[PDB]
């Protein structure tokens, strides 16, 4: 359980990281589509986790 | 208004885009676009008024039974779906003198040339206001149509916002 | 289109606050868990708003 | 948008291309100051069908009020100039 | 005329004479202290400060303790086999009814 | 209660004394102070109210309304720098001086322990409000409006009067401490059929009430922007506050006297946010926009349950911090363009990209999006009035419906489309407009972390 | 150390034992080791960092403990030294029981996760608790209004006692 | 109909008229000796034979 | 606008990183505190009654 | 076989089909003239001071004045208490009210009687 | 500025009232 609940909880925060970096400004522009790209696909990598310990 | 010779040409063109959206195909759509302009042959060198304007009356209402529900509308015309799609980047030109000296300190060779521009329109103004009161009758334009500039060194009547319109792609 | 969308999922949405009121009037509780545990037998109105919602 | 930008030699080329494929002109005496009416001999009927050929090769419309206004390759190329925006 | 009236004063804009203003006062020392005050007072001391405070309040309408409480006497009411809580919130031999 | 009176009387001598070139600077300083000091007075127990001395008290109810109406101050000191720069010296210190004024008055009238001293209070302000109105307007409708802004009031408050020296004499005192312990139910007679009206329609003018709202499309649209924003935010809720404390002395017969008033303000809902949807003022809507909130807050004291007391609470704060933003937007486009009417300056988000994110802010807010405080205002009446009858859903549904399509046809009319051609005079937005902006919008959002401090006496 | 055991049960944990039957590796068990070494280890150390400061300095808070007074049964009419002793007291039970039905709901509402489908039959215990509670909760503090106050609450058990002793010579002197 | 005329109608513009029509009434008054002091004996003899206040 | 939001954040953050400094500081080496029962015969101080060591600066010094 | 197009207030009659417009006479020209003539007299007035380079503001719009004049405070001076105000006054104004009093005075009575005999299921409603 | 002449007002009678108020909305005698 001590992995399920900080993998699941890592996943909802990680796609809040680009609007809290973009809103204090603490990003580099021309690069941000491929910022908020790059989050969602170690999002849903996280995700898996979660997901094959219920499978299993 | 619309003269009868007008009106016969705006249901043919209009009854060909519809007639265009029932065929799709070119092979199919080409074989009654002739056929379409045979029936207007064979009436248009007729010179009655009360049948040339019954005809065109009779015409309009086989349109309307036949027009297609859904008729083909270009991309960017009233009623497509790009129409008006780039309304929200056509920003005034007058907006640039609100710029900040740091923001214009970057375009210098862009700000040299529109002072010309700027000048040239303060030079232009009286004159065209002047043009305007003599050639206007005593109670006023009578129809929708500016003259053209009369002489050397002067512009046409009201050419600011005809020339420095947004263009249609801003951005 | 923008605005079409907002009233018709607000019209919704009457069924969403229908639910809750119910569930917190015959039940006291918002929480899954609880609802489930208590497996009301008269839900016709409020699972009639979750179908409003769900519309 | 990811398009070719258009030129005024460009546009010129392709007037007269669909001209020059329509089978009531003749091809040797068109030329980018062709009257349809007086030097080329067409009636007001064939001018409707000269516009709409032209708008289906760029795509987009030439309102009614303008079109029958246009009775010259040259306004042809000017018009859409202006509707596109060109200036070389 | 039926009166002698000034004429109607054009709308001055504040960005003319002094293009970095902050919209508050035409004089430019002013205008920079009074922007100062807004921002500094209003900002950091009530939203950042004031924010903080409200959030380590003291507990607030004591919620907290009837927590402690209630678990208190869940312990107390279920240890010594009582029922948790009573019908009654007055004991009734206190209590003389009419009649 | 007495380090809020005399600093908010000290801004009197400060401002008269200071320099003519930092008037608006020391006032809006120190305004600030005392906002920042009224934290103090969240020291609320769980069981025992905070009693100051004989005169004073606050409670739960009032501590939110308090550190309202003193962070209000200073805003209402930035909006009206613009519009009084082509103004006299003197006349611009008499204009801060009734605003100090008025904000005395009030800190005195939500801690009033005794209600005949609320009753003085509650009435004194309505000369610094009925002055700012008339001398500092724009429009001639201005002197009309307050006209039908004093007479209103008045035509209430008078009967009221007889009301609370009548229960002095036959009670013995009316502070209200007292009145927890020695009230006794209101026998059913005719007699008491009016004491019930007298002391209650002076507080259902000032909510207002649908039918007797005529006042305040007028008084909150002809006023300046300093009256509009007090006006709409700490006014309205003198009203609703009153009532909260005077019901504790109308049971039982508040259960079947209060039918033709709840049937008003249900019904009284859907027709005025209707009339939201067909106005060409933008001022008039966000003026109607208020009576359709407060009539949520009169149904909600009017059925006497917990969950009414504590939504009613946070619908007051969270109403007045929301009608304040939109005066303040909407006023920013009244300062560039010089006319009120809605739809001549349009598609307003192409030349002040900044300015059209606090319309959606505060429109977002308006139609009551969650979690908002709005939301959790407006949720919680309609979970109570769901009790007091199933059949409530459908007017408070329709409500919301409607709320969203005003809320949202305002944003779409002003900021979106195509641009006004013949407008070519929208500056770019200053430090001044952003910054009141921010401070409305700023705290309503934080609320939202730790509401429990905006739901009342009962939680 | 933590929450009481006794106010919030938990049944005895049953962790089945791995029984692997294929030669495939087990992700979960590889990723287990990953996440105890590079996550759970770290934290453990800075924590025990932390944990050591707070001994350094230790103190303590106590819980505030209210001496009982007489109730609103035992005070004169329009009495407020005495009213206002038996009218505060009055409230802090209200607080306090609205507390100890929330400790109910969650037993409940723990006992329908931790019983996954087989809540139904696994938490009657925990759901006949509930309906208890909040029946005595109903009696005492409910229908009183906004304005509840300890008379209005004596006058509601006044009145459900009159019907109690009422109803029973009817039903009893059969 | 409801805001602008009616709820105008009944309360705020009746009410105020009313006053405006009785102001006129008791102001209109022609400043005669004659036909003041006349009043003054209809107001004695209505309260001495009408109201009894001579008793 | 741009600037607007600067100063916005540059004094949102006057405050705020010291706030957020002195905050952390107070937890990591002062740390809340623990429940103990009342000994016999004691009368705490009214600010002996909460967890958070700045909780109960607010109860000694102000309220 | 071409049936009648028959309008209605939410689908215009076709310009195409109108009869009107299609049996012209110079008297009916001489309108259209004249409309047009108000159409652009008006055009320049707009245009001479929309395109006036020492121009900062807005262009009043008197049309719109008048518009928003009417819409708010000229209906009241222009209102008689005849017949058809006086029904629609009370049917809108008084009837709804009526209405909606009767339908919760019913409900909440019925409610009322049913927990007065103890045959309402309130078992878990402790929220209110 | 608007003068008191150039608003709406109460409803004509007579001929030469529908013919002033057509041209106050910039209209002809004979659409207004
Ligand atoms: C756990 C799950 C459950 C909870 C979930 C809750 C969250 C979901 C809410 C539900 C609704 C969903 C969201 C709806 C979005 C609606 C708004 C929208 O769509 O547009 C986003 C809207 C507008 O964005 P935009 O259209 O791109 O315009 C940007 C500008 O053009 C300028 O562009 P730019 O590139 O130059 O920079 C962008 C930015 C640049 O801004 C800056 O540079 C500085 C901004 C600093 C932010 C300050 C934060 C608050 C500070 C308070 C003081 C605290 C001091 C304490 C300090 C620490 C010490 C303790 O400009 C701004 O717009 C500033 C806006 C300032 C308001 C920000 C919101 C403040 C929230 C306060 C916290 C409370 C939130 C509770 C939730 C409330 C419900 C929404 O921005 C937002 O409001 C986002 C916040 C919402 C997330
Ligand atoms: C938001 C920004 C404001 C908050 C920031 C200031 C607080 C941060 C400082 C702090 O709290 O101390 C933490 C902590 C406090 O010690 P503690 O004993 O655990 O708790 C202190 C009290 O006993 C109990 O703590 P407490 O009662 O004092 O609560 C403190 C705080 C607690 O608040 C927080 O925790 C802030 C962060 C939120 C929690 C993060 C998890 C969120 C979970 C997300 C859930 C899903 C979301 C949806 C997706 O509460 C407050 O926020 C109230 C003050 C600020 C209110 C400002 C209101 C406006 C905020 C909005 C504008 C921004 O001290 C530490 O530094 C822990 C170690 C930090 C390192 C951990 C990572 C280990 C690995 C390190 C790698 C290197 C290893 C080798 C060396
Ligand atoms: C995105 C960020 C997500 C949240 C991050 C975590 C922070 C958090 O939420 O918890 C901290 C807290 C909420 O969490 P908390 O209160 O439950 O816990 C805090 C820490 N302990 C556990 C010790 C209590 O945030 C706040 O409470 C801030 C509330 C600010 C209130 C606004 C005050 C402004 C007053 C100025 C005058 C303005 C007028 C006001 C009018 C109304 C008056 C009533
Ligand atoms: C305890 C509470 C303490 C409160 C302290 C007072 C609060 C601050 C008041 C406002 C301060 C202020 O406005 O100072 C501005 C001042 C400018 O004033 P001055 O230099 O005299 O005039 C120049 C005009 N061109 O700036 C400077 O001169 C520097
Ligand atoms: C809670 C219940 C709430 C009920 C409240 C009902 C509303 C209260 C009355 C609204 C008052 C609004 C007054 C607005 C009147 C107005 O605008 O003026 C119209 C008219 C002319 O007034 P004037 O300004 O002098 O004329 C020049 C105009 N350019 O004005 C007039 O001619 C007369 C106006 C003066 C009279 C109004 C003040 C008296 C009303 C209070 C009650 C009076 C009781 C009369 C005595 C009892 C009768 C026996
Ligand atoms: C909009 C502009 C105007 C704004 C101002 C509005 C003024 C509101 C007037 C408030 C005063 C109303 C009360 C007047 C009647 C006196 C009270 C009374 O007679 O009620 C007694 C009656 C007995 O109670 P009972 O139903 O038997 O229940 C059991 C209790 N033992 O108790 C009852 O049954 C209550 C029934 C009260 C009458 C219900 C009528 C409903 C009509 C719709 C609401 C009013 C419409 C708005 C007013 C018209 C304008
Ligand atoms: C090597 C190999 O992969 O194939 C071996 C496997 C047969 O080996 P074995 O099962 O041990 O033989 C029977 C032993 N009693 O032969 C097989 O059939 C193996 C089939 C492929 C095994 C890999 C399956 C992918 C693993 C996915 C893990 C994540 C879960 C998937 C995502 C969840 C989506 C909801
Ligand atoms: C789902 C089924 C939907 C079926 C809808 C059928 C009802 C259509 C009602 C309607 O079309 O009313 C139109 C009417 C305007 O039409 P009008 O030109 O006045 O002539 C009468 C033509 N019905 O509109 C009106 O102004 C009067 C409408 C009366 C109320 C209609 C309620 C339906
Ligand atoms: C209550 C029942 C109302 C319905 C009965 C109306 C009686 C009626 O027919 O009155 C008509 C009367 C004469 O009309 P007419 O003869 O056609 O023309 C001359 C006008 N001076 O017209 C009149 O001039 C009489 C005066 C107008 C009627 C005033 C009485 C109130 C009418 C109902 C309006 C109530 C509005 C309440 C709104 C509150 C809710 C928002
Ligand atoms: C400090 C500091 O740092 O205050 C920071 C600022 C000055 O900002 P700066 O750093 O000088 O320039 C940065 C700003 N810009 C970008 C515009 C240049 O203070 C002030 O304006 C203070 C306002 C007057 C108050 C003085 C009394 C303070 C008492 C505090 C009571 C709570
Ligand atoms: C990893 C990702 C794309 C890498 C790639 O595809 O080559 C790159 C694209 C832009 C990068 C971000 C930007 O550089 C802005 C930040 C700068 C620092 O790298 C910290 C995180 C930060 C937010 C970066 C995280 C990450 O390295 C990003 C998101
Ligand atoms: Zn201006």
């Amino acid at each position: 359980m001590n992995m399920f609940s900080s993998l699941s909880l890592v996943t909802l925060l990680l796609l809040t990281m680009p609007i809290m970096m973009m809103s204090f400004n603490t990003y580099k522009p021309s690069n941000y589509p491929l910022y908020v790209k790059t989050a969602i696909s170690y999002a849903f990598i996280t995700s898996m986790i979660p997901t094959m310990m219920f499978i299993h | 208004y619309l003269t009868h010779q007008q009106k016969v040409l705006r249901l043919y063109k209009r009854a060909l885009r519809h007639l265009e959206s029932w065929c799709i195909h070119r092979d199919k759509y080409r074989y009654f676009a002739c056929l379409l302009r045979a029936r207007f042959d064979e009436h248009k060198n007729e010179k009655d008024m009360v049948k040339a304007t019954q005809l065109l009356r009779e015409a309009e209402e086989e349109f309307w039974h036949g027009q297609h529900p859904q008729p083909y509308i270009f991309p960017e015309s009233p009623g497509g779906t790009s129409y008006e799609r780039y309304e929200c980047y056509k920003v005034p030109e007058w907006c640039l003198d609100d710029w900040h000296p740091s923001e214009k300190a970057m375009y210098p060779d862009y700000f040299a040339k529109r002072e010309q521009w700027k000048k040239l329109r303060r030079e232009s103004w009286e004159r065209e206001v002047k043009q305007l009161q003599e050639e206007t009758p005593v109670g006023g334009p009578r129809t929708e149509a500016l003259p053209p500039a009369r002489k050397q060194g002067d512009l046409p009547p009201l050419w600011w916002h005809i020339v420095t319109r947004p263009r249609e792609r801003p951005m | 289109a923008a605005l079409q969308a907002i009233l018709y999922n607000r019209i919704g949405d009457i069924g969403f606050i229908l639910a809750m009121a119910w569930f917190l009037t015959n039940l006291n509780t918002w929480d899954l868990q609880q609802i489930f545990m208590l497996n009301p037998s008269d839900s016709n109105m409020p699972l009639i708003g979750l179908a409003l919602a769900a519309t | 948008s990811d398009a070719p930008p258009l030129t005024l030699e460009g546009i010129k080329d392709r007037v007269l291309y669909v001209l020059k494929l329509y089978d009531k002109i003749d091809p040797e005496k068109l030329s980018v100051n062709s009257h349809f009416m007086k030097d080329l001999g067409l009636d007001s009927l064939d001018q409707v069908e000269i516009i709409m050929a032209m708008e289906d090769e760029f795509g987009f419309e030439i309102p009614d009020i303008d079109a029958e206004k246009l009775m010259c390759p040259q306004e042809i190329v000017d018009y859409i100039a202006d509707k596109k925006d060109v200036y070389e | 005329l039926r009166w002698q009236e000034d004429p109607e004063p054009e709308d001055e804009n504040l960005y003319e004479k002094n293009p970095d203003s902050h919209g508050y006062d035409k004089d430019p020392a002013v205008d920079i202290w009074n922007m100062r005050v807004v921002f500094f007072f209003g900002f950091s001391i009530v939203l950042v400060l004031g924010s903080t405070f409200v959030a380590y309040l003291p507990d607030y309408r004591m919620q907290e303790w009837a927590r402690r409480e209630a678990e208190r006497l869940v312990k107390y009411r279920e240890a010594h086999g009582l029922p948790i809580m009573e019908s009654n919130c007055f004991d009734p031999s206190k209590i003389q009814l009419p009649e | 209660m007495l380090k809020y009176i005399i600093p908010t009387i000290m801004l009197m001598p400060l401002t008269w004394l200071s320099k003519n070139n930092m008037i608006w600077v020391n006032s809006t300083a120190h305004s600030l102070l005392i906002s920042f000091t009224s934290l103090l007075l969240m020291n609320q127990f769980g069981d025992n109210s905070l009693n100051f001395s004989l005169l004073f008290f606050s409670d739960s109810l009032s501590t939110p309304l308090l550190i309202l109406t003193m962070w209000l101050l200073p805003l209402m000191l930035m909006a009206s720098q613009h519009h009084l720069s082509k103004e006299n010296l003197t006349r611009k210190k008499l204009f801060i001086t009734m605003l100090i004024s008025l904000q005395l008055f009030l800190i005195m009238t939500f801690t009033a322990m005794e209600l005949i001293l609320f009753y003085i209070l509650f009435e004194a302000t309505l000369v610094p409000t009925l002055i700012i109105i008339t001398r500092w307007g724009n429009q001639t409708e201005r002197l009309n409006a307050g006209l039908y802004f004093l007479f209103y009031t008045l035509a209430g408050s008078l009967p009221l009067l007889v009301a609370l020296i009548y229960i002095q004499n036959t009670v013995g005192s009316l502070n209200f401490l007292m009145l927890q312990y020695w009230v006794q139910p209101v026998h059913n007679s005719w007699s008491n059929v009016f004491m019930w009206l007298a002391c209650m329609m002076a507080f259902m003018v000032k909510m207002p009430l649908y039918g007797l709202h005529l006042w305040l499309p007028k008084a909150h649209v002809e006023a300046p922007i300093a009256g509009s924003m007090v006006l709409a935010a700490v006014l309205l809720k003198l009203g609703g506050y009153g009532m909260l404390r005077i019901t504790l002395i109308l049971n039982p017969m508040t259960d079947f006297m209060a039918y033709p008033f709840i049937m008003l303000s249900l019904w009284g809902m859907i027709m005025t946010s209707s009339i939201c949807l067909r106005q060409t003022d933008l001022k008039s809507l966000i003026a109607y926009s208020s009576v359709s909130h407060m009539a949520l807050v009169i149904v909600a004291i009017l059925i006497q349950t917990p969950w009414s007391y504590m939504g009613a609470t946070a619908l007051m704060i969270a109403h007045g911090l929301t009608s304040s933003m939109l005066f303040c937007l909407a006023n920013s486009n009244y300062e560039r363009i010089h006319s009120r009417t809605m739809i001549l300056a349009r598609g307003l988000q192409t030349l002040l990209p900044l300015m059209a994110t606090w319309w959606l802010l505060a429109s977002l807010t308006n139609l009551a999006l969650p979690p908002t405080i709005n939301l959790i205002g407006e949720l919680f009446v309609v979970m109570s009035t769901f009790s007091w009858s199933n059949i409530t859903i459908i007017l408070m549904g329709v409500n919301m419906v409607i709320t969203a399509l005003y809320s949202l046809y305002m944003l779409i009319m002003t900021q979106r489309g195509k641009y006004t051609y013949h407008i070519n005079n929208i500056s770019p937005s200053f430090t001044r407009e952003n910054a009141l902006m921010s401070l409305h919008i700023l705290p309503l959002l934080l609320l939202t972390l730790n509401p429990k401090i905006i739901l009342g006496p009962l939680y | 150390d933590s929450w009481d055991k006794d106010v919030y049960p938990e049944p005895p944990r049953r962790t089945p034992a791995p029984s692997p039957q294929t030669s495939l590796p087990n992700p979960i068990t590889y990723l287990t080791k990953a996440f105890d070494l590079l996550v759970d280890r770290p934290v453990t150390l800075v924590r025990e960092f932390i944990e050591r400061q707070h001994a350094k300095n230790k103190y303590y808070y106590y819980h505030r403990e209210f001496r009982r007074v007489p109730d609103i049964t035992e005070c004169q009419e329009k009495d407020v030294l005495c009213m206002f002793e038996a009218e505060m007291q009055w409230r802090r039970d209200y607080k306090v029981d609205q507390e100890i039905v929330n400790i109910i709901q969650e037993r409940l509402k723990a006992c329908q996760q931790r019983e996954g489908e087989s809540h139904r039959q696994n938490c009657a215990k925990e759901l006949e608790q509930f309906t208890q509670v909040v029946k005595a909760y109903q009696d005492r503090y409910h229908d009183l209004g906004a304005h509840y106050s300890a008379r209005k609450c004596l006058a509601k058990q006044k009145q459900r006692m009159l019907a109690e002793r009422k109803a029973a010579k009817e039903a009893a002197a059969a | 109909l409801l805001d602008l005329i009616w709820l105008e109608a009944i309360l705020p513009k009746t009410i105020s008229l009313a006053q405006m029509k009785a102001s006129t009434l008791v102001t209109n008054q022609k400043g005669l000796i004659k036909l003041y002091f006349l009043s003054f004996l209809i107001t004695i003899l209505i309260s001495m034979i009408l109201f009894n206040f001579h008793e | 606008d741009k600037r607007f939001l600067k100063l916005l954040r540059f004094y949102i953050l006057l405050t705020g990183i010291p706030v957020a400094i002195g905050i952390t500081l107070i937890n990591v080496f002062i740390g809340e505190a623990e429940l103990a029962e009342i000994p016999e015969g004691y009368v705490p101080e009214h600010w002996e009654y909460f967890k958070h060591p700045i909780s109960r600066w607010i109860a000694r010094t102000f309220f | 076989s071409f049936p009648k197009y028959e309008a209605s207030r939410l689908s215009s009659l076709p310009t195409t089909l109108d009869p009107a417009e299609y049996d012209i006479s110079s008297e009916t020209r001489k309108a259209q003239a004249e409309r047009l003539a108000i159409r652009s007299r008006l055009k320049r007035e707009y245009q001479l001071q929309y395109y006036d380079p020492s121009r900062r503001g807005v262009i009043e719009d008197p049309a719109l004045v008048r518009w928003t004049y009417a819409r708010s405070a000229n209906i009241y001076p222009n209102f008689r208490p005849n017949t058809k105000t006086s029904l629609l006054g009370a049917l809108f104004g008084i009837g709804p009210l009526v209405f909606w009093y009767y339908v919760f005075k019913t409900d909440r009575d019925r409610k009322e009687k049913l927990i007065q005999e103890g045959k309402l299921d309130r078992t878990f409603n402790i929220s209110y | 500025h608007i003068t008191k002449d150039m608003l709406p007002g109460p409803y004509p009678k007579t001929p030469e009232e529908r013919a002033a108020a057509a041209k106050k909305y910039n209209m002809r005698v004979e659409d207004y």
